[PDB]
């Protein structure tokens, strides 16, 4: 309804921002699938400062909550990329020559990027539901708050549940929080999500089984092809099956070639 | 557990764990009692308010570092410091980090040289404590260990390092199967951290105990052992603030049908915060040997080889040259 519902948030690769729709849409539930090493908290890192973005600079301008279940949150990887951001703003502020991108850039520093990434650390699947059910209190005292990232959904739950019955309403009870949340206060869930096995050549699907998934509006998968990053549009509303070429430097998620990389591939129909 | 009013309907309705409870919802809560959304709201708000959690901070604080001090972590250095700049500090706490290659490739004399930087004093690289080595393979090569010791001795100029003694604080021990192996990861291993200060946990290796077992109720219990093993690790390493250092044989030759793959699957993957690949290459590099009061008497030849990070959340899947040598593993500058 409002003009806050409809933003998406920029990932930095504009083959990327295709498949999705133009950035992480929020309001919505995205979910990031992947072998180890793929991108998966890169691309969570990416969009937790590329959503602090001035408007004057074509971004939302918030504030992201980073939810670390593996630990893997390295804030010396955040500075690489936060430093790449400012450096890609500033340049746009001396091109573009406008006045109010030069007083952004007076207050725009790679600290405030730091300071916007609010920063959740769960060891198990109990303290994230407790962090989920006290979130409604946390976010009304900051509604600034655009994205929410969990890295990563799968890890707290990949034991050894005696009913896996109790883990599925377990999941579905979270999905129906982070939809709830993503409406309720206009913010973009991000969860990643790890891979694994299936004997009954052994291939590899998303965790958490058949139950998981239908809550999330947008689905990827990460993969690696010859010494390639691409990304496997999984699910999404167009229904069309797109992979799409990135590439992971220091200064974060990047397209491959300025610019390159298209494929086309679907289902029925 | 806090208040009893409200405890009238949960403690006759069968769900007394905290942790059950924020799993339904509210509209669930009044099928289960007869209680309204006003107790149903309260009531899951006291229980996840209840559960001890590490507290709010921001990305500015990690960098400061100035928050919740379980959230900081610590370099161990390599004692190389061409090493620690390509890991961009070194081995990080709190993290698993997998060490993979193929047969003579330097893990087990990169874990022993850990065993030694492991109990420097904070200000040298170190985290002034002790290590456990978990041997599942050979015997340990204490002859080898006790030259690298008196190598660190003789090139350090500090009285500090030399009066540390590294053969007193490296904890040995030998795991022969799977379920040994987690019972001293889960059992033993705790005492060293807590009793002892020891700051470094070795597996090596991780991937020789699935050895050859080939039973599907057995491969269920291998694959269980696993995760339970591997979450151990990582709990450890989170709560006394350590390194967790698993080595593992690259498994070559079969999914290459040069290229290689790490053994243990993609569950085991899962747990892998940082995995670095050691390789042997064919070149090899003249240096002069020297000794101590004698000097320079010729040169001789040493194996130049290969570490690879595969995957790490901070680092780029950068290669670097580093030898093995009397003193033990040292960089090559670049490149
Ligand atoms: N400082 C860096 N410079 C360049 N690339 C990096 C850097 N840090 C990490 N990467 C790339 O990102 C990968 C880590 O991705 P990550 O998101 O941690 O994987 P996962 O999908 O398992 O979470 C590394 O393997 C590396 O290729
Ligand atoms: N004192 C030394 N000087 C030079 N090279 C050594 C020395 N000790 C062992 N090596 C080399 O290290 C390799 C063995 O390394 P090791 O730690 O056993 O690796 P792995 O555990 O993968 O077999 C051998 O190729 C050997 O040539
Ligand atoms: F660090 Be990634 F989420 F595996
Ligand atoms: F000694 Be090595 F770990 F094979």
């Amino acid at each position: 309804k409002d003009e806050r519902s409809q933003l998406s948030i920029v990932t930095f690769s504009e083959q990327l921002d295709q498949i999705l729709g133009g950035g992480v849409p929020l309001t919505k539930i995205t979910e990031i699938c992947g072998a180890p090493g793929v991108g998966k908290t890169q691309l969570s890192m990416q969009l937790s400062v590329d959503v602090q973005i001035p408007k004057c600079f074509g971004g939302v301008e918030g504030q992201a909550i980073y939810i670390d279940t593996e630990g893997s949150f390295i804030v010396d990887r955040v500075v690489d990329i936060a430093t790449a951001t400012v450096q890609h703003c500033q340049h746009i502020a001396s091109i573009e020559n406008n006045a109010e991108q030069a007083d952004s850039m007076q207050s725009l520093t790679m600290e405030s990027i730091l300071e916007g990434i609010h920063y959740f650390r769960c060891h198990d699947y109990v303290q994230l539901l407790a962090l989920v059910h006290t979130l409604p209190d946390f976010l009304k005292q900051h509604p600034q708050i655009c994205l929410i990232v969990v890295d990563s959904i799968a890890f707290p739950f990949r034991h050894h549940f005696e009913d896996y019955a109790l883990r599925t309403r377990l999941l579905n009870g979270l999905a129906q929080s982070f939809i709830k949340l993503a409406v309720d206060f206009k913010l973009a869930v991000l969860l990643t999500n790890q891979m694994t096995t299936k004997i009954s050549t052994s291939h590899l699907i998303p965790a958490l089984g058949e139950s998981w998934g239908h809550s999330s509006t947008i689905r990827l998968i990460l993969y690696w092809q010859e010494k390639s990053r691409y990304a496997l549009l999984y699910k999404s509303p167009s229904h069309k099956q797109i992979s799409v070429p990135f590439q992971i430097t220091t200064a974060g998620i990047r397209d491959v070639c300025p610019t390159s990389g298209d494929l086309i591939s679907m289902d029925v129909g | 557990d806090l208040n009893p009013r409200i405890i009238y309907s949960i403690k006759k309705a069968h769900l007394h764990d905290y942790g059950t409870i924020l799993s339904l919802s509210a509209a669930d809560i009044q099928r289960m009692t007869r209680l309204s959304a006003s107790d149903v709201h309260q009531l899951q708000k006291t229980v996840a308010e209840r559960i001890r959690r590490t507290p709010h901070t921001t990305a500015f604080h990690l960098h400061r570092r100035s928050g919740p001090a379980e959230l900081n972590r610590d370099h161990l250095t390599t004692g190389c410091q061409q090493l620690d700049s390509f890991l961009r500090g070194g081995i990080l706490t709190r993290t698993l980090t997998e060490i993979a290659g193929e047969s003579a490739s330097g893990k087990t004399q990169l874990c022993m040289q850990l065993c030694l930087t492991v109990q420097l004093p904070e200000q040298m690289g170190g985290l002034g404590g002790g290590a456990v080595y978990i041997c599942t393979e050979d015997v340990f090569p204490n002859k080898r260990l006790v030259q690298m010791i008196s190598q660190l001795k003789q090139r350090a100029h500090d009285v500090k390092v030399k009066d540390i003694c590294f053969t007193d604080n490296i904890f040995i021990e030998h795991a022969a199967e799977l379920d040994d192996l987690h019972y001293c990861v889960s059992k033993k291993v705790p005492v060293l951290l807590a009793q002892r200060h020891v700051k470094l946990i070795i597996i090596d290796s991780i991937a020789a105990l699935f050895r050859c077992e080939h039973d599907s109720q057995s491969l269920q219990e291998r694959a269980r052992l696993m995760q339970l093993i591997a979450s151990k690790l990582l709990q450890l390493a989170n709560q006394f603030n350590v390194p967790a250092i698993c080595v593992n044989q690259v498994s070559d030759v079969v999914e290459q049908h040069r290229k290689v793959i790490p053994t243990l699957g993609i569950s085991w993957a899962n747990h892998v915060t940082v995995r670095l690949m050691l390789m042997r290459t064919n070149y090899k590099l003249p240096v002069q040997q020297k000794n101590i009061e004698g000097d320079v008497i010729g040169s001789l030849d040493v194996q130049i080889r290969t570490m690879e990070v595969l995957f790490a959340p901070h680092l780029p899947n950068s290669l670097c040259r580093f030898i093995v040598d009397q003193d033990g593993v040292k960089g090559l500058p670049a490149k």
